[PDB]
Formats: C-alpha cells, structure tokens, sequence
RNA sequence: UGACAUUGUGAAGCUUUACUUAUUCAAUGAAGCGGAGCUGGAAUUCCACGUUCUAGCAUUCAAGGUCCCAUUCGGGGCUGAUCCGGGUU
RNA sequence: AUGGGGAAGCUCCGUUUCAAAGGCCUGAUGCAGGCCACCAUCGAAAGGGAAUCCGGUUAAGAUUCCGGAACCUGGA
C-alpha cells in the first residue's frame, strides 16, 4: 500500500499504446470460413423460393426430442448384433431346421433416400423424418411434396447427424418409420397429429411464401433510419 | 459459451501434431560400406626427386589423394595406416587431376623412416 | 514501317524511370481510426532531396497507436515546414502549414497540398513542387467538398479526403532556364530516358508518320484524331484548336 | 570499422553516463532539460484544466 | 428411387429453386480455386449415369474455364 | 456504339428514384464499423465524449480496485478499457 | 519458383502480392513456455567484407612452404 501506486493508463488517440483487445471481430479468416459465412449471408439474403424456405421450418425442441426418442427404440441393428444373430440362426438352420421364423420379425427405423422414396411412394411408409441441412437440397427438396401427395406425415427435422446416429452411420439424409410394434402405436400416434400439424397442414400455406431477403445488422439499422424521419415526413 | 479471445488480427495455421516416419520397410536393402575409408583416402605415394627433398628435409610425406577427401580425412587416414601423428595437411590439385597432399608430421616423428618403413626409400 | 519511339516506350526496357536514389514512395498515413477521428502529431525529422523530384520531402516520425514502432512516413514538405516541427494529421488538428486535414474540415478558400482524391488512398493532387488547391466550397449534404485544381480544373470529392495545409514548396523552379543542354541532360538522367528526342520530321519515313520526302516537313495534317490507333497518334492528339492563344482565354 | 567493435571492451564503446555511445553530452543535456520542463508543464497544464473544470 | 426425380427436377434449369440454387453455387465456385476437389458431386444422379459409383477411389474434381 | 447473357430485388409515376448479395475499385499485419447506452454542454433536439508554447519519454496479458485458490516465492477472473451484431473498412 | 491467376500447350504474368505461407531463444519433440510477423532463391574473383607480416628457400612454388613473430572466428 504505501510502494504501490495508482497510475491509470490514458488510452485516448494520441496517448499511450494501445492495449491488447479483441480483435476476434477483424480477424483475417482463411479462405474457406470466409466462403462458409457469406454462403451462408448470401443464401439469407437472396429470396429463398418457398420450396427451400420451407425447410427453415424444423422440429421445436420438445417434438423433435419426443420424435427422436420414439425413433431410438427403433434404432437398426449393430454389426455385432446382426453377428450375434447370425450366430443364433447358424445354430437354429443345423438344429431346428429352419430359416424365417428363426429369430422374432424385426422392426427398425428405415433409412436410405432411395429406400424411403420408394416406401413413400408405395404408402408404406408411417412416418418420415427429413435431414434439413443436406448439402445438394435437391435430394430431399421434392419429399415433402411426394409426402403430401401420398398421403403420408413427413417432418423435417433437425440435423443429419442425429439421424446418423440412430442409423449408427455418420449421417443419414432421411429416417422412415414404416411398421410400428402395438405398444409404440399410441405413441406415434400422439406424435402425428402434432408433426403434420406444424409441417403437413401448413404445407399450402409454405408453398405461397418465399423467404430470405435478411438485409444485414448495418443495413436493417440504416432501413430503420431511413423509415423513420420519413414516416413522419 | 463464448468464442475465443482473439488478440491478432492476423489468422495463422496452427502448429498440429508432426509424425516422424516408421516406414514398413527399409529405405535401402543394406547400408553402404564405408564409401571412403583410410585405404580409399590414401592412394600412393609420390618419389619424385622434389617429394624426395621433403620427406628427407621438410619431415613432409607425399600422397597422392582420391579428389573426395579433405584436410580431416587426410590426417586421420594418415594416422590409421602409419601410426604417426601429422602436424598439418595441404591439399592441392595436380594439373593431370589428382588430390596431392603434403603432411607435415610431428616433430617426434621421422618422414624418411617411414618411408622406407612403407617402402619407398 | 518500324514501330515508332513512343510505340516502343510502352514496353519497359529502357524506358523505366531511374529510381535508384529516391528516398521512398511520398505518401500521407494510413487513414487510421486516430486520424480519422481525432489526430495524431509528428515530428519532422529530416527535408531532403529526392532525386527526379523538384519538391523536397519532410520525413515525419509517427508513434504507432498499437505498436512501439515509429512509422516513419516520407510526406512531400511544404514552404513553412521545417525541422523539429510538429506536424498534426488528422481530423481535430488545428488549421496550421503542415498539418493534414480532410477536407471537409477546413474553411473555404484554404490553400491545401498533396490533396488525397478518394478517402483511402495517400495523395493524388497537387504534388509537384509549388503547386496547390484551392477549397472552393463544401456541401455538407452528400459530404463532398469543390477543389479547383492546379490546372485549373474544378472536382468535387469526398469531404473525408485528407490535404495537407500549404504549397509544395520549390516553386518557381522553372523560371530559371537551363543554358546548356547539360543541364537538361542531368534532369532527365534520373527521369525515365526522355531526352534528347529527335523530331520525326527528320526521322525516316518508316521510323514515324511524319519522316520522308525531299523537305522536311510533316506532309498530312498534324492533328490526328482521338481515335487514331497505337502508332498514328504522332503530334496534337485529340486537337481542339491549335496556333497562338491570341487571347484572354482566362486568368 | 564495425566488426572491430565486437573484439574490445566496453570501455572502449561507451561514455559513463546516460546515452553514453548513442548521443552526445549537449543532446543528453537539452533532452533531459525538455522532459523535466515539460513534465512540469503537463503537470502544470493539469491543475489549470482541474481548476477549470469547476468553472461552470 | 429419388435419382428420377432428380433427374427429372434437374431439367428444370429456368425453374426458381433451381435458379437460386445456381446463383448460390456459380458464387461458391467463383470463390473457390480454379480447379478444386469437390468432395462430393453436386449431382449424385448425374454422376451415377456417367459413372460415378460413391467407393473409394472415385475422384471428382471441380473446374472453372474461361467462356468465349 | 447497340443488342443479347452475368443481371437479381422495389416503389413512384417509357422516365425517376431506391436495396445489398452478384460484379467492379482501393487499403490495412483486415484495429476500433454499425446500433445503443452513459457524462457534461448547448437545447425533446444537436454536439463532444482524455493528447497543441518545446527535436524528451510512452513496451513487458497495465498500475490501481475487487473476487477466488493457495498466498509461494505464485496462479486465475472481472473491472480498469460501456453493451449488442462477428458485415475488415 | 511457391500461393495464385492466364494459356489448347510448350509456358506466361507475378515477387509479396485475393495464402491457413515459419524460425529464434530457451528449461527440458510437446515444450516452463515465450518471442517474433518479417517472406524461397540467384545476382559482383573491380561494390560491402572477420583476421599475416618479415627473412630464407626452388630447375619451375609462395602474403600458401621453412624459421620466427601476430591476429580473427567458433568452441570448450
């Protein structure tokens, strides 16, 4: 105390050197985060057309938590346990002399674009979840309408990496329910009715409405300026 | 959670983890044989009547040398193959292309009985 | 035909300027968040002479805000600045020979040098040594500011464009006139090869439009047009009138 | 010449004092001088603005 | 399988989404370098029909070429 | 020089004006941009929001303040240096 | 050259720029850890440049050898 002095530092313009601040707000980024950023600024700016803009709409995160909890008891096989099953019906094909039946029907969530189109458009398919960030969006832009067309609740959900991680793969477009046990019926059912209810029924109401056209932080803050000392001109 | 703190404006690339190699097989089948040793070094002498003045009088040898050797290679050589410790070594090269080496012994040794220990007189 | 001189000159070679002993590009500071928002000071160290430049150059040590370092930036000196004078360039500088200012700092009819054309860059106007621009006016609407130029020409530009206060200094250098063609020969020694020039005139006819015929003389009009090609713009190009003024024609 | 100076001592290289083989005495005088008066002047520059201040 | 409705979408090049999603990656590939490895095609169905199969050892690159 | 393509989004009446994302120009080691908020002055509005006799000095994640663990002889957070948007301008 | 960008292409522009471009001090390949942001390289036997002189010596060597006497650099 009595050594020890006060001496604040003036860090005005002409005065002494500048501290070290964050300059995370300027910093040169590589060139691929550069490409990340404004791809993404430029897709938020340009007018998304509705059949794009309408996977802006997702799962809250009670619907897709519930979905995604149903879907895990439904989760596919292991390679281990397909091997254990093998096991299973290489000594039930030498002993019981028997093939189908030798192990109970399985029941597992089916994924795969090509495998849930085709289920989708035999109506097959219970329950479709959609990947919402799929990186050619031509895939699964044309689901959604195969879905209302067929007749079938579909859900475009957050995230390929979750359902990667029901398919035990490390990412997964799409993930169908097409054949439900008893005991899970009541639960998909509550699960309908509230998935089509934010995503099917307002499908024609999402095919009118395009989006995008998010002008940035600097240029809404100049749009506000503009709009008012004019509105009251 | 908030990003990181950064202090720099400039983005530099991060310093990652570098391996060092365990190839699955050796690089060469067997490792070369001493490519220069004191037999290769050391090639001849020379008993030229001046190379004779010096090793009488100068207590300086003569050799000639292969074109890849050096002042070090010369005196270890040199001390290999005839148990004398050499004071010093030139180099020059023989106008017909050849290493002619002038080693200078110590004084405790004498040029002109080596010599004739080597066989020369 | 040959391709004429002022074709070749395009290509470098030998028409590159002598830039050996030039102190260094003559350029303002960096338009900083100090400079543009308040101002800083330096001091001048040093007017030297850069060779192939009339107008002598002041180096001004800066302190560097956010570094120890001293940027050292080699201004064009103005007649006023001197050794050990404080130079302060920025916005809230007062109006004073030497200091830098944009331009829509300043009041009207200012005798600014080394004007910047675009705020950003580090001065464009005004540069050779004893010219200057006037601040016609300003117009605080769309932040620009009016300039008459050394030629007399009137530009607008933004009023955040920088200017330092003053003349170039080493005015009146062409009133002397150079007696021997010596003296010539050592001002174009360090400026890009452009002396002696032989007239095409007496050029051969496959070394320029005008060369050739028993008399020397150029044959064809000498006003060639604009949009002449590379190697016809030999003599006026572009002339809107030629002979003797003959004439007022302005002040 | 300028290798040279690495092979002597430091007496040889250097003045006992402040600046002692970068600037001369009279340079290290007026600079010494100029920091002491104009420190003073800072300080001086300070009260007045301080008693300014109150001024309104 | 989806590839025929991919196929078929992608004839649409005049249609809107199409024509965003054009304007979003001739962006993209302005940006990024002349030649670059794409890691994955851009159009799965277009490459299964020339040849593409997703297996190791199956490259697409990315090219920009001057027009005119 | 004109048309077609990149080339998109709006208004007001062939015309004018408007928008940033395409594209174009320039600079910096992408350092302080935009919006908001204090603090005083003028007067809800606007302004500034640490530096001008002098050829000195200005660096150690900053001293102080405050809160932890260890205090070790040390280490750490916040403030000092207002907050929000990561659009470098 | 490289990063880049042109060019059908042999190659061209470019030399620090539209780049995620590294080596220095350590106490021990992280590192205690820190440091720095400069920018491949080539380019002079007349430019800059660490330090050697005398006497003697050969058929022909020499500020190089011999005798003597010094200095510089690097490192223990």
């Amino acid at each position: 105390n009595p050594l020890t002095h006060s001496t604040p530092k003036n860090f005005g313009i002409g005065q002494a050197v500048q501290p070290k601040r964050n300059l995370s707000r300027y910093v040169k980024w590589p060139e691929y985060v550069r490409v990340q950023r404004q791809k993404k600024i430029l897709s938020i700016r340009l007018k998304v057309p509705p059949t794009i803009a309408q996977f802006q709409y997702t799962l809250d995160r009670n619907t897709a938590a519930e979905t995604f909890k149903l879907f895990n008891k439904y989760r596919p096989e292991t390679a281990a346990e397909k091997k254990e099953r093998l096991t299973k019906e290489a000594a039930a094909v030498a002993e019981g002399k028997s093939k189908q039946d030798a192990s109970p029907k399985p029941y597992a969530v089916k994924y795969g674009l090509n495998h849930v189109v085709a289920l989708i458009e035999n109506k097959k398919a219970k329950l479709v979840l959609i990947a919402n960030d799929v990186d050619p969006i031509e895939l699964v832009v044309f689901l959604p309408a195969l879905c209302k067309k067929m007749g079938v609740p579909y859900a475009i959900v957050k995230g390929k990496a979750r359902l990667g991680t029901l398919v035990n793969q490390k990412t997964s477009a799409v993930a169908a329910l097409t054949e439900v046990r008893a005991e899970d019926e009541a639960a998909l059912a509550k699960l309908v009715s509230t998935i089509d209810a934010n995503f099917a029924d307002k499908y024609d109401e999402v095919k009118k409405h395009w989006g995008g056209g998010i002008l940035g932080n600097k240029a809404q803050a100049k749009m506000d300026k503009r709009a008012k000392n004019s509105d009251s001109a | 959670k908030a990003l990181k703190v950064r202090t720099s404006a400039t983005f530099r690339l991060p310093k990652t983890l570098k391996l060092a190699r365990a190839p699955k097989y050796a690089s060469k089948a067997v490792p070369h044989y001493n490519r220069l040793d004191s037999y290769k070094v050391i090639e001849q002498p020379i008993t030229s009547e001046t190379a004779m003045k010096k090793v009488e009088d100068g207590n300086i040898l003569v050799f000639q040398v292969s074109m890849k050797a050096n002042k070090y290679q010369i005196k270890k050589a040199v001390k290999e193959l005839y148990e004398v410790d050499v004071l010093k070594v030139n180099t020059l090269v023989r106008p017909n292309g050849t290493k002619k080496a002038y080693v200078r012994l110590t004084a405790d040794y004498d040029a002109l009985d080596i010599a004739n220990r080597i066989g020369y007189i | 035909g040959r391709v004429i001189r002022n074709q070749r000159k395009g290509a470098g070679s030998i028409f590159t300027s002598h830039t050996r002993l030039r102190q260094g590009a003559a350029k303002l500071r960096t338009l900083d968040y100090a400079e543009r928002h308040g101002y800083i000071r330096g001091i001048v160290k040093q007017i030297v002479h850069d060779s192939g430049r009339g107008a002598p150059l002041a180096k001004v040590v800066f302190r560097d805000p956010y570094k120890y370092r001293l940027r050292e930036e080699i201004f064009i000196a103005n007649e006023g600045v001197h050794t050990g004078q404080f130079i302060y360039a920025g916005k809230k500088a007062s109006l004073n020979v030497g200091n830098v200012l944009p331009l829509g700092s300043v009041p009207e009819g200012t005798i600014v040098s080394n004007v910047e054309e675009k705020p950003g860059d580090r001065g464009a106007l005004a540069r050779a040594s004893g010219n200057y621009v006037i601040i016609i006016g300003h117009n605080p609407d769309e932040n620009k500011t009016r300039v008459r130029l050394p030629s007399g020409a009137k530009k607008v530009i933004s009023s955040d464009a920088r200017g330092v206060i003053g003349v170039i200094a080493g005015g009146g250098r062409v009133d002397k006139p150079l007696l021997k063609a010596g003296r010539a020969f050592h001002k174009y020694r360090l400026k890009r090869n452009s002396w002696p020039k032989t007239r095409g005139v007496a050029m051969n006819p496959v070394d320029h439009p005008h060369g050739g015929g028993n008399h020397q003389h150029i044959g064809k009009a000498s006003t060639i047009s604009r949009g002449a090609v590379s190697g016809q713009k030999a003599g006026l190009i572009a002339a809107r009138r030629t002979g003797l003024l003959r004439g007022s024609q302005k002040t | 010449r300028p290798r040279q100076y690495a092979t002597v001592s430091k007496t040889h290289k250097t003045v006992s004092r402040a600046y002692g083989g970068s600037r001369c005495a009279n340079c290290v005088k007026e600079r010494i001088i100029r920091a002491f008066l104009i420190e003073e002047q800072k300080i001086v520059k300070k009260v007045v603005k301080e008693q300014t201040e109150a001024a309104k | 399988g989806a590839y025929k409705y991919l196929e078929e979408l992608q004839r649409k090049k005049q249609s809107d989404v199409l024509r965003f999603l054009q304007r979003v990656r001739v962006w993209e590939y302005r940006q990024k370098n002349v030649i670059h490895r794409a890691a994955r095609p851009t159009r799965p169905d277009k490459a299964r029909r020339l040849g593409y199969k997703a297996k190791q050892g199956f490259v697409i690159y990315r090219v920009r070429v001057r027009r005119g």
